C-alpha cells in the first residue's frame, strides 16, 4: 500500500512540472473516469 | 516521506504505466481512488472493478467520510464494507 504523501512525492518526482502540487490536488479532488 | 518509500512507489507506478499503457496521472489517480492499494488498483486498471466486490472512492464519499453522523457512516459501511472504510480513514489521515 502506497501512502498518500508517498504517492504525492512520487507523482511530483515523475511529473517534472512545477505545477505538480496543484495537479495532484486536482487528481484527488476529481472523480476518476 | 523517506527516499526508499518514494523509490518503491515510483517503481510500481512506472510498471503499471507500461503494463497498461497509461499516463502518469491516470495511474496516480487510480491509486488515489483505491487508497494506495496495489492489488485493487491493478485489478481496477485491468478490468474496471476492484477485486474485492466494492466500488472505488468518489469525492462525495470522501466528504461523507468526514461527517460526524451515524447514518452517514452506516451508509458508507454498506457501500464499501467496514474494512475499506477503516483503510480510507487511515489513507486520508
Amino acid at each position: 500500500t502506497i501512502g498518500m504523501m508517498t504517492l504525492k512525492a512520487a507523482f511530483k518526482t515523475l511529473s517534472g512540472a512545477q505545477d505538480s502540487e496543484a495537479a495532484f490536488a486536482k487528481l484527488d479532488q476529481k472523480d476518476l473516469v | 516521506v523517506s527516499q526508499p518509500e518514494v523509490g518503491a512507489a515510483i517503481k510500481i507506478i512506472r510498471q503499471l504505466m507500461e503494463k497498461f499503457n497509461l499516463d502518469l496521472s491516470t495511474v496516480t489517480q487510480a491509486f488515489l481512488k483505491n487508497s494506495g492499494e496495489l492489488e485493487a488498483t491493478s485489478a481496477f486498471l485491468a478490468s474496471g472493478q476492484r477485486a474485492d466486490g466494492y466500488p472505488i472512492w468518489s469525492r462525495q464519499d470522501d466528504i461523507d467520510l468526514q461527517k460526524d453522523d451515524e447514518d452517514t457512516r452506516e451508509a458508507l459501511v454498506k457501500k464499501f464494507g467496514a474494512q475499506n472504510v477503516a483503510r480510507r480513514i487511515e489513507f486520508r489521515k
